């Protein structure tokens, strides 16, 4: 069973996903893909920030969903 | 035809029997923006505060929830700093046959208990379920620094 | 070793003799491992820069190579040279300075060091001062890949063996650089654009001879290369179009087959395309970006004062640094334009775009015969078997090609005959949806092809009309699929109104220069009524509120805007909002304007009980808005910015109305619809209409003020009809509604009545009982006759006195 | 005490109850055959919730009174 | 005898096998060597699949010749 993830600059990315998996295994798996440490991946779904402890279990099971990716930059002027 | 009459009708019913610690009405002429106000639970951090509502009824009211958000910045983990509000009954579990009076007692039922697993805040969350003197604390400073 | 290099004019012809005198001994291989790792320390040592610049150099490089491959026996052992094939731990930017084959596949006029050498003298020079230095360089360039062609295309027939080792060695580049499609790659860790655009240039050339206009030699290439697993291509990750990762497990498994270089060589030049220039040009499209945040950073520190004497060596550093980064990046930018610009390099590409989307297509066709005959037009299940285990990057490379390629006036998509091709695929994915279960790669197929009917500055027809006129298989199923598309992308949500603006395009474009599918629609909207009254409600739906969201937007930037009157996360809001109000206002006008039009011609299509009640209230909405003081008071800043133009809105917005003004049950609707109704609203709008002067006609108004009358009598009338009802018993009242019920039936759940409507508009949402909970359907239901019975009798009983 | 309690889909479950137990003692005996979390113990009755923290002897269930467990979709 | 093992990233690796060796034991060889998992584990010679059961003998493998091993496409 697969989820959607979608960024800010245009690109979608598909990624297979468990119920039981937990979020930060999602971030772990997307920072292969894609070159970002977990820590910076933030992820919107329904307007609601997720939780590292949660799991995909919890938020509105469904299959082909579609998260969002905030992008949270380490340094700020 | 489809949702005048209804708004109307809730309005007389509540025009008929205020509620005690609640007040709600139209803003001006508009039919379709209210203003609700409300007043903290006494076994609360948040008594002794007024706070206004943001009502946007859609055109579909009977057949769907409305659209009310928080106007006075309360501290508060299921609230947002847009007013927004984390609550149940305005979602899928919404029923036709329920009143915007039974909607604001939810409010208040919402304020008395703080229901924590719907982390609307993540921060002000991770505050209550560790140390409540902070929470209980800082939610009546920012009463008084608002809510007066 | 040098000399030989400086002079290789005049060793051409003695060094040719020592190289034959191995070739007969059986000890060319020695030689060969002797001089090219020589050559390659040579290029890297004793040269800091080996590049395009010096053009002694590198020209005796290539010329050293050009006499090396010509021989046979030398060209089909020449993969055994120590240092050939990288390390199984080499770094991926590490490939072009290790490797015999590394530097001279890197020569490229987009390098930093030739964009500093040819454009960091002048950074303003005009548009003619600017083709110039691009042809200056674009000849060299095709002379140094037309020479690599020559070079690899000897090793690729030297034999059997090398023909492996170069797949081989061109799959583990392609596998170390899947970071290059990231959103900020290491640039600094990954392959340069210079090194792999030649590669991806050489196999596309390698692709003319069996992609022919003929397309006789499509059949060279395997459809049956996916059911066996790739030995060359790491499909690991790499997402399939309709099949997940167990369903192709499975089917590699199922079925238990020897490689053909062919089909080796068609699969690797569509992965260079992806992860290749696909790459670049999305380096290169945030390059308008990057400098503006630059010239910002720039632009604060140079009002800071510098005393200090630890702290103002740092600052007037700090400046130096930067003025050279963005010397580099201006440079940069300026090359990989007028690198994309060089249509000789460019109609190639496109043209092998073309003939891949005809090699699809013929897969996909049952008989694999499209090239010859046409093809004749729960999704996963019944998807082609050999289509939905490919993976997703052979339509995500092309389509991202010509999204990013059509830019420019210079484009080789226009007037290319060979172009149908692509379009062909393009309407096959948009009919059936079983050939992809992704939508968001469709929505960017469907903004390709709104880019492509995008009219011109001189008003002519796009360069894609023709196609959509003179082509067989599109004109029979173009409108449906759009039609289609348009409701499914409803699967916060932030992007699905961006398709819908890109489906507003091609349907509005469709219905004004096709007169063929302008049949075509009302033949839909007369034999398929189902079908498209499901889009008109989805178009009808979304209207409602997408003022709402560009006023809240527009009002938002404002409140930001003020703020600064008075950090960058307020800044970045504010874009983000201005880019929101700016999808609102344009999805808005178009489908005010597609309304128009279509009720131009069908308005019989707009007056089902099902659409009218909604449609009114719609229009009255919207209309207040526009005529009340919230749109009048929004004064935003250069408004054609945005496209928020109430004005010209209005116009459409009152042809609606006009247009179904020959129909009782629209105008009855309109009078019904208390909500948002009032006959001051068009006397407002006509002294709106009478600022523009020549926008609206004298008639138009009149017609728009006859309109008005002939409701404002209706609802005069309902009012009459409503005050000769006043107390009513609580028992002939809906529960729900609070108004008295037409078709009273009574609930099997909770025993009490409801109007037919009513619980059929509830259930329309969800099947549960409204008052407790339980399961409900229209099935479960019961007349309630008798109700109904002291319903007339009440009603004729307030007849006894009216 | 034998009680009663209904999906959304109509399946009903049937099993023991005491008069001194909790909404969550009475949740307890729900993951014994579903295997539910009791965070989403959600009792719909007349209208009204069954909040879970407290005990038996406050929601009026009497013998073979059928309640209403409907899975919880929370979060937002 | 040695044989020659490539892998989908470019691992050459080297391993004493004899003839009538089963191929689960060249996957367990092969585990021992780099810890991957026989079931993960899938091996290619003269582009064919192979089978557990099967020797080498009886696919006619002959010495310091080159697989290819392919990483059976790991779920998430």
């Amino acid at each position: 069973m697969q989820i959607f993830v979608k960024t800010l600059t245009g690109k979608t990315i598909t990624l297979e996903v468990e119920p039981s998996d937990t979020i930060e295994n999602v971030k772990a798996k997307i920072q292969d893909k894609e070159g970002i440490p977990p820590d910076q991946q933030r992820l919107i779904f329904a307007g609601c920030q997720l939780e590292d402890g949660r799991t995909l279990s919890d938020y509105n099971i469904q299959k082909e969903s579609t998260l969002h990716l905030v992008l949270r930059l380490r340094g700020g002027d | 035809m489809s949702s005048s009459k209804r708004i109307a009708k809730e309005l007389s019913d509540l025009e008929r029997d205020p509620p005690t610690s609640s007040s709600a009405g139209p803003v001006g002429d508009d039919l379709y923006h209210w203003q609700a106000s409300i007043m903290g639970p006494a076994d609360s951090p948040y008594a002794g505060g007024v706070f206004f509502l943001s009502i946007h009824f859609p055109t579909d009211y009977p057949f769907k929830p409305p659209k009310i958000s928080f106007t006075t910045k309360i501290y508060h983990p299921n609230i947002n700093a847009n007013g927004n509000i984390c609550l149940d009954i305005l979602k899928d579990q919404w029923s036709p046959a329920l009143t915007l009076s039974k909607v604001l007692l939810s409010i208040s039922s919402l304020l008395t208990d703080a229901n924590p697993d719907d982390p609307l805040v993540p921060e002000i969350a991770h505050i209550y379920k560790t140390d409540r003197p902070k929470y209980e604390a800082t939610a009546r400073e920012w009463t008084k620094k608002y809510a007066v | 070793i040098t000399g030989i290099v400086s002079n290789v004019n005049s060793y051409t012809d003695f060094l040719s003799q020592i190289i034959q005198r191995a070739i007969l001994e059986g000890t060319a291989l020695d030689l060969l491992n002797a001089v090219f790792p020589t050559l390659l320390e040579y290029c890297n040592k004793h040269v800091s820069h080996f590049d395009l610049n010096e053009s002694v150099i590198y020209n005796n490089v290539l010329t050293i190579f050009e006499l090396f491959v010509t021989f046979k026996p030398i060209a089909e052992i020449f993969t055994k040279i120590d240092g050939f094939f990288a390390d199984y731990s080499c770094k991926p930017q590490d490939f072009e300075r290790k490797t015999i084959l590394g530097p001279i596949l890197s020569l490229s006029p987009i390098e930093a060091a030739v964009a500093i050498r040819n454009y960091g003298d002048n950074l303003l020079r005009s548009k003619q001062q600017t083709a110039m230095i691009h042809e200056s360089l674009q000849a060299e360039h095709k002379v140094v890949i037309d020479r690599l062609f020559f070079i690899v295309d000897k090793l690729v027939r030297g034999s059997l063996n090398s023909r492996t080792d170069m797949i081989s060695y061109f799959a583990h580049i392609a596998n170390k650089n899947h970071l290059r499609r990231a959103d900020h790659p290491p640039f600094k860790e990954l392959s340069s654009n210079g090194f792999m655009s030649n590669i991806t240039l050489l196999l596309v050339r390698f692709s003319q001879p069996f992609l022919d206009i003929s397309y006789k030699k499509i059949d060279k290439i395997d459809a049956n290369y996916f059911n066996n697993p790739s030995l060359f291509i790491d499909l690991s990750g790499e997402t399939r179009l309709n099949s997940d990762f167990k369903e192709a497990d499975a089917f590699y498994d199922k079925n238990r087959s020897k490689p053909n270089f062919i089909s080796d060589c068609f699969f690797l030049t569509l992965t260079y395309l992806h992860y290749g220039l696909g790459g670049t040009l999305s380096f290169e499209e945030k390059m308008g970006s990057e400098i503006k945040a630059l010239k910002e950073e720039i632009e604060k520190v140079k009002k800071i004062a510098a005393n200090h004497d630890v702290f103002a060596r740092f600052i007037t550093a700090q400046l130096s640094k930067m003025e050279k980064a963005l010397k580099t990046t201006e440079s940069l930018r300026f090359a990989l334009q007028g690198f994309f610009a060089h249509r000789s390099l460019q109609l190639e590409v496109f043209d092998f775009i073309c003939g891949a989307s005809t090699f699809l297509i013929r897969v996909v066709d049952p008989e694999h015969e499209f090239p010859f005959k046409q093809i004749k037009l729960f999704l996963r299940a019944h998807a082609p078997v050999p289509f939905k285990y490919y993976p997703e990057f052979v339509v995500e490379g092309p389509v991202n090609y010509s999204l990013y390629i059509s830019k420019y006036q210079t484009s080789p998509i226009f007037r290319n005959p060979r172009l149908g091709s692509f379009v062909e695929f393009t309407t096959m994915v948009l009919r059936c949806p079983e050939l992809v279960s992704n939508p968001h790669l469709k929505g960017k197929l469907v903004q390709l092809l709104s880019v492509g009917a995008m009219p011109l500055t001189d008003n002519s027809p796009g360069f894609m009309m023709d196609i959509f006129e003179h082509d067989e298989l599109v004109n029979k199923n173009l409108l449906y699929a759009l039609l289609d598309f348009y409701v499914i992308v409803e699967k916060q949500f932030y992007d699905k109104f961006n398709s819908r603006y890109s489906i507003s395009i091609i349907l509005e474009e469709l219905y004004y220069k096709i007169p063929s599918y302008k049949n075509q629609l009302i033949w839909q909207s007369q034999n398929n009524a189902d079908f498209f009254v499901r889009f008109v409600a989805r178009m009808l739906n979304d209207l409602t509120f997408l003022l709402d969201e560009g006023l809240s937007n527009l009002a938002e930037v404002h409140n930001i805007q003020n703020e600064l009157d008075n950090d960058k996360e307020l800044q970045t809001r504010l874009a983000s909002a201005s880019r929101q109000a700016k999808s609102s206002c344009g999805l808005a006008d178009k489908s005010m304007k597609l309304f128009e039009i279509y009720s131009k011609d069908i308005p019989a299509a707009f007056v089902t009980p099902e659409i009218v009640y909604r449609l009114a209230s719609m229009l009255n909405y919207n209309l207040e808005s526009l005529v009340g003081p919230k749109c009048g008071e929004l004064k935003v800043k250069d408004p054609q910015s945005y496209s928020f133009n109430p004005k010209d809105l209005l116009k459409a917005l009152t042809t609606v109305y006009i247009n179904l003004s020959e129909q009782s049950e629209f105008i009855s609707a309109v009078a019904k619809d208390e909500r948002s109704f009032n006959r001051n609203l068009f006397v407002r709008a006509v002294d709106i209409l009478g600022r523009k002067t020549g926008l609206a006609s004298p008639e138009f108004i009149e017609k728009l003020l006859n309109f008005a009358n002939k409701a404002e009598e209706q609802r005069k009338a309902d009012e009459e009809e409503d005050l000769e009802y006043g107390d009513v018993p609580d028992e002939f009242l809906d529960p729900l509604m609070y108004t008295i019920m037409k078709d009273p039936v009574i609930l099997p759940a909770s025993k009490m009545n409801i109007d037919r409507s009513t619980i059929k508009a509830h259930l329309l949402s969800d099947s549960t009982d409204p008052f407790n909970r339980m399961p409900l359907k229209l099935e479960d239901v019961t007349p309630n006759e008798e109700l109904r019975q002291k319903i007339l009798c009440f009603k004729k009983q307030k007849k006894e006195e009216a």
